[PDB]
């Protein structure tokens, strides 16, 4: 029974990866490029059943031509006991090895074997780093994003630097795309996950994130960017540019990714003053995991300082887990600047005395201070008036008749003409 | 490497004991160098944690809170609320961050080791014309005496010597549009261009 | 069914001739039109307040100051009416297209 | 801004009729 | 069938501040006990109040001597004969909902609708159980069950007769209702069934008027309810019925603050104590007393702090709070003035409010397009 | 479509019960403290003759 | 000729919405084009024809 079912979703499966080699050597025919992420796109599904069995048929199918290349996989390949080529002697096109190998670096990423899948991730990258082919670029892409994942639960993402260095390089040369994206993401979580902010940013301002690049990618250099300048004081370019990633991220999956950024958007939204709306806080999939960051929103809402602490005292180690203590630190520090928005989004004119006894502030020069401070930013539009008290608040003047409407619109245009020339100049007709 | 660390740390130490800054900053950037990644080696240096928070005061004296807060992130957290060296000029950061500059003045003296006061001393000065940056970009007209007061210039001619340092100056009574037709129109032709000249 | 009829009857000469009169104002003392309409300054106010807010007589009231201001709201509105919901029509249209994208 | 938006979405339909007919004829030259 | 919603809610289920936890309710909820004896009611009387006394088990003595007698009668009954469609076994299962719902639970009176529902032809029967279910989960908090009955009566039930599932809505009152549900749509149905009731089994023709009042002034807050809620007879009738509830109507829409607070104290207490109480009582006078600043601010310019407190009722701080509360949540367009105590309303004209709009919907569409185009053609 | 694995997917730790369950899409302002009305509008008005 | 537009694409959603539910087997899309060029060329023009008025004549 389960023997049957087995073979079957082997079968179907090793169809599944013929029908991908098929459409990575249509690839090159035509002399295009595309026609790869076909095949690397139902990626993931492929590599969630990666059998033993299916593993080595394929091996077995498509190597014909046997060299070492192979012979390093099959000593860690187990064969059925008691258990096909597509179909001469024709030499492999690199992609399509290229491809294979990954499936296999996959299975043995899968099932928690590492060493020899950073062996078996370092023969793969080794050979594709001598090609100069466009069709060998986008399979790239995905080879070195693998290989930097098998050297993470390795516990070896520092190692790595070089040699992502040096590719994303070669890829910036070479003009390349999604090698380069990929690249400059690895990159970044490579300089993330050793704290080494400082150099990260330095690569941000240096390195351009190229426009044409993957949804995926660009929410991924998106959340890094914007961890970047959220723990760089830019408070209000990183919300944007993690409000912006949550955009782009993927509505069904990606639970984790859209967890890590939700967590970090409250923080940075909560540390401008601002207050996250409760919807996120609601999802199923989101509810529990940011419910320790629930409970801190709350407080800063009132402003319990005892509560802070608590939430703090009881929850530090799941804001460690995902790097938000240091920013929680810091919002900590401004409760006070959050209620300060608030009651100058309620009052018009307010005196600073009643500042000082709504905000707990026990002085009325401390209020000063703070109000002085905080509209030093652009958290606060006023003008405050030490010699009655005011913090009287800007005028607001009507928004049109101001020019400023005419700008977004013109913004408006820009974005919605440049998309009907994009989608006019991407109708790609066929030859016949 | 312990005694091209040692020689470095003396190497920072005599700069602030010079009383130099640009040599401060390069002496701490190799010792940062020889500090803290991939060593993994080199014993618990008892001088570690003084010259971190050294360093991050440093920071924090020439306007460089960004740089201060991604230090803060280099080192470990647990040091962070634990170590006095350290837990000094976070609290002073944070005071600033908060506006309490009273609270900043008043823990000016509570430094956990004498090799603090130099740019103690300039980090005081620091907060003073941050003081007057966010007084001019806050206020309206504000009027010299309290200047003078919420400034912390105790002598009023060295408030006036800063007013003049500064263009906010003192003024008479000591109280400190156009339709451009030309960009827009040139973005109107260029909605007339997208539209035109085919694809 | 008399005394009903007849209120309805005083709140509607009530209304008549509060707008018969403040017509030549464009900004009033409510104390002057109290005066002027022979009421007390409260009822006034209350009656002006109510009238506002059915819409049944273009103006605002500054309690602050005491005083009606009158003016008329622009009707050049209605092409934003058109504009929005044409917007929102093809929201619509590109959820459909997002069933075709599901189709590729 | 409409006039965009339609010109904009009505060439994104357009993109999207094409991108699912020339799959079409590929996957029928099977 | 079971109307009084069992008492159960103000049974010892409202204690502290509302404190209600003994009193004649507790009788008479023990009087609709006793005769069709029940246990179900008994399961949390096992636990926390009247766990182990002496009548605990006094009563469930002959309590289940009559049930096993009764479940005996229908067994055979089911047995011996084979009635088909509605017959004895809808019967015996109505039963089972008169007694094991009230004797232990629904579970098994569930399943029994479900068997007979297969069994049976026509369409009473399941709004029978509709309703039979949404009391029950109404007793231990089930809406998913509702939801579902709700589905299968509207979309596919309704196709043969009609004129029922309107007062189903009563889970509508208690569905979405912190944000748009507690209103619209639940005020758009009772109106619509406020002249033709015929559902006295839920509740009575006044107190579904007090729910109609209740949820049409919070639904419409003058966008002509008179038309409706107002200038209705029927409403209008039973209003003269309940002088209550027709003074906290016409003190909001005849402008009289004053009474208008006390008469919406008087509605937060009385639906405290409610199968409404738990839902929404907090969220309602939140809303109304929203509404009712709203209506003040509108038809105004700037209002003095003073003016304010002595025509609201009272409190020139406690408006004071109140006001920044509320525009601290985005909503009651106006701006607070301190000790010149003023408050300027800053309500955008129609192009203004036009153009955030635009800019709004705009960003939507315009972000959906965006995604749509890169995720196509790569 | 990327999963996304080089984020840890947080697992919401064993589907544990919930506040409510309910379909009540609620705001921030449910949240706080309420002492009835009465109480507060006697309370405020005493002072000055209620 | 806005009314006419958001007309026209009223019919083009519910023409659109049939294309799903149809293989391959007046358009309110073209029609649509027409007015959209329609409204660009005449509300540009006279944008631009305004502004250099403005600043032409002082």
């Amino acid at each position: 029974a389960a023997e049957h079912s087995q073979r079957e979703l082997d079968t179907v499966t090793l169809e599944d990866i013929k029908e991908h080699v098929k459409q990575l050597e249509k690839a090159v025919s035509g002399k295009e490029p595309r026609f790869v992420l076909r095949a690397l796109r139902m990626l993931p599904s492929t590599s969630r059943r990666l059998n033993h069995y299916v593993l080595y048929k394929a091996v077995q199918g498509f190597f014909t031509s046997n060299n070492a290349t192979r012979d390093f996989l099959l000593p860690f390949l187990e064969e059925p006991m008691d258990t096909f080529r597509p179909a001469a002697s024709t030499p492999l096109l690199p992609e399509v090895e290229a491809y294979l190998q990954l499936l296999v670096v996959i299975f043995m990423m899968n099932s928690k074997r590492y060493k020899e899948a950073q062996k078996i991730s370092d023969d793969l990258m080794q050979k594709i780093s001598t090609q100069n082919r466009r069709a060998l670029d986008l399979v790239a892409a995905k080879c070195y994003y693998y290989h930097a994942r098998v050297y993470e639960f390795l516990d070896k993402l520092d190692v790595v630097r070089s040699f992502l260095h040096a590719r994303l390089r070669t890829a910036t040369l070479r003009h390349d795309a999604d090698g380069q994206a990929t690249l400059l993401n690895l990159l970044l979580r490579n300089y993330l996950h050793y704290s080494l902010y400082d150099q990260a940013e330095k690569l941000v301002s240096k390195s351009v994130f190229p426009e044409q690049a993957n949804n995926n990618e660009w929410a991924r250099y998106l959340y890094y960017t914007g961890r970047i300048k959220a723990i760089q004081l830019e408070y209000s370019e990183a919300r944007r540019t993690m409000t912006n990633a949550l955009r782009k991220a993927p509505q069904h999956t990606a639970v984790g990714f859209k967890q890590t950024v939700h967590k970090l958007l409250i923080v940075v939204e909560l540390l401008l003053g601002e207050i996250p709306d409760r919807l996120q806080f609601r999802q199923p999939s989101l509810k529990r995991s940011l419910m320790p960051y629930f409970l801190l929103t709350q407080a800063v809402r009132t402003g319990n300082l005892a509560k802070f602490n608590q939430v703090l005292d009881q929850f530090g180690e799941k804001f460690q887990a995902d790097g938000t203590y240091t920013l929680i630190i810091r919002l900590r520090h401004n409760v006070i600047k959050t209620g300060v928005r608030m009651i100058s989004l309620s009052y018009s004119r307010i005196s600073l005395a009643d500042i000082a006894q709504k905000l707990q502030l026990d002085s009325p020069e401390d209020a000063e201070f703070i109000v002085a401070k905080a509209i030093r930013d652009g958290v606060i539009e006023a003008s405050i008036n030490h010699e009655k008290g005011y913090v009287q608040s800007k005028e607001m003047i009507d928004i049109y008749s101001t020019r400023e409407p005419q700008l977004a619109f013109h913004q408006r245009i820009s974005f919605c003409l440049d998309i009907h020339n994009m989608s006019v100049k991407a109708m790609r007709f066929p030859p016949k | 490497l312990i005694l091209a660390r040692d020689i470095l740390e003396i190497g920072a130490q005599w700069s602030i004991l010079r009383k130099d800054i640009p040599s401060f900053e390069r002496y701490m950037a190799q010792l940062k160098c020889y500090y803290f990644d991939y060593k993994e080696q080199l014993p618990e240096s008892a001088y570690m944690h003084q010259l971190l928070g050294l360093n991050l005061l440093f920071l924090l004296s020439q306007n460089r809170v960004a740089e201060f807060h991604t230090e803060l992130e280099r080192l470990p957290a647990k040091d962070i609320q634990t170590n006095v060296y350290i837990k000094h000029p976070v609290s002073l950061e944070q005071y600033l961050m908060e506006g309490s500059y009273n609270k900043v003045f008043l823990a000016k003296g509570n430094i956990p080791a004498e090799s603090y006061t130099f740019f103690i001393d300039i980090l005081l000065d620091t907060i003073r014309d941050e003081i007057a940056g966010c007084i001019e970009k806050a206020y309206e007209k504000i009027l010299f005496t309290e200047a003078t007061r919420i400034l912390f210039f105790n002598t009023p001619k060295k408030m006036t010597d800063y007013a003049k340092k500064r263009g906010w100056v003192l003024g008479p009574n000591n109280y400190y549009t156009t339709i451009p037709s030309t960009e827009l129109a040139k973005q109107v032709i260029e909605y007339a261009r997208q539209l035109e000249m085919i694809v | 069914i008399i005394s009903t009829h007849l209120a309805k009857l005083y709140d509607n000469l009530l209304e008549q001739n509060l707008i018969r009169v403040i017509e030549p104002f464009s900004r009033v003392q409510i104390e002057h039109i109290s005066s002027l309409i022979k009421l007390s300054k409260a009822d006034v106010e209350r009656k002006l307040s109510q009238m506002i807010l059915d819409k049944k007589f273009h103006g605002i009231l500054d309690q602050g100051e005491g005083v009606l201001i009158i003016f008329d709201e622009p009707p050049v509105d209605k092409t934003y009416e058109a504009a929005l919901e044409t917007i929102q029509n093809m929201s619509k249209v590109v959820d459909s297209l997002y069933n075709k994208a599901k189709k590729l | 801004y409409l006039a965009s938006l339609i010109r904009s979405v009505v060439a994104l339909h357009n993109l999207i009729n094409n991108k699912i007919a020339n799959r079409d004829a590929e996957k029928k030259e099977g | 069938p079971k109307n009084p919603d069992l008492r159960i809610a103000q049974l010892r289920f409202l204690l502290s501040l509302p404190e209600h936890r003994g009193d004649a309710a507790v009788r008479d909820e023990l009087m609709a006990a006793v005769r069709d004896n029940n246990m179900a009611p008994y399961y949390e009387a096992l636990c926390k109040s009247l766990d182990w006394q002496i009548d605990v088990d006094l009563l469930n003595k002959m309590k289940k001597a009559n049930e096993d007698e009764l479940k005996r009668l229908d067994e055979e009954l089911e047995d011996a004969e084979k009635n088909l469609g509605e017959s004895e076994i809808r019967d015996a299962m109505m039963a089972k909902a008169e007694y094991l719902c009230r004797i232990g639970d629904k579970e098994g009176a569930l399943t029994a609708f479900r068997k007979t529902y297969d069994k049976t032809v026509a369409l009473g029967h399941r709004l029978d159980i509709v309703f039979y279910l949404l009391r029950i989960g109404l007793f231990y908090m089930d809406n998913d069950l509702i939801t579902r009955n709700t589905e299968k009566a509207k979309s596919l039930i309704e196709e043969g007769g009609d004129w029922d599932r309107r007062n189903r809505l009563k889970v509508y009152q208690g569905l979405y209702c912190v944000a748009i549900r507690d209103f619209k749509q639940a005020a758009e149905l009772f109106l619509d069934t406020v002249s033709t009731f015929t559902s006295y089994e839920l509740m009575d023709y006044k107190t579904f008027v007090t729910y109609t009042v209740y949820v049409s002034m919070i639904a419409l807050e003058r966008p002509d309810l008179r038309e409706k809620v107002i200038k209705g007879a029927e409403i209008l009738e039973v209003l003269h019925s309940l002088p209550a509830v027709r003074q906290y109507l016409f003190s909001l829409y005849e402008c009289r603050y004053s009474v208008f607070f006390q008469s919406l104290a008087v509605v937060e207490q009385e639906m405290k104590k409610d199968w409404l109480f738990a839902p929404h009582y907090r969220y309602y006078v939140r809303e109304m007393r929203i509404h009712a600043y709203s209506q003040l601010l509108e038809s105004y310019r700037s209002l003095t702090l003073g003016y304010m407190a002595e025509a609201f009722g009272v409190g020139v701080e406690f408006i004071d709070q109140e006001l920044s509360r509320f525009i601290a949540a985005g909503r009651l367009h106006c701006k607070i003035d301190k000790v010149n105590e003023i408050v300027e309303t800053n309500r955008p004209d129609s192009k203004n409010w036009q153009y955030q709009e635009t800019i709004k919907k705009g960003d939507l569409l315009l972000n959906r397009v965006q995604k749509l185009s890169r995720v196509i053609n790569m | 479509d990327d999963e996304f694995e080089e984020f840890p997917a947080e697992d919401w730790a064993g589907l544990d019960e919930d506040e409510d369950a309910h379909v009540w899409e609620d705001n921030w302002d449910d949240d706080n403290v309420e002492d009835d009305f009465s109480n507060q509008l006697r309370a405020e008005l005493e002072k000055h003759g209620y | 000729v806005v009314k006419e537009m958001l007309e026209l694409a009223k019919n083009y959603n519910k023409a659109v919405e049939e294309e799903d539910k149809m293989t391959p087997e007046q358009d309110p899309k073209r029609h649509l084009e027409e007015h959209v060029d329609v409204l660009m060329t005449s509300n540009i023009v006279q944008c631009l024809a305004a502004m250099l008025d403005t600043v032409v004549f002082k």
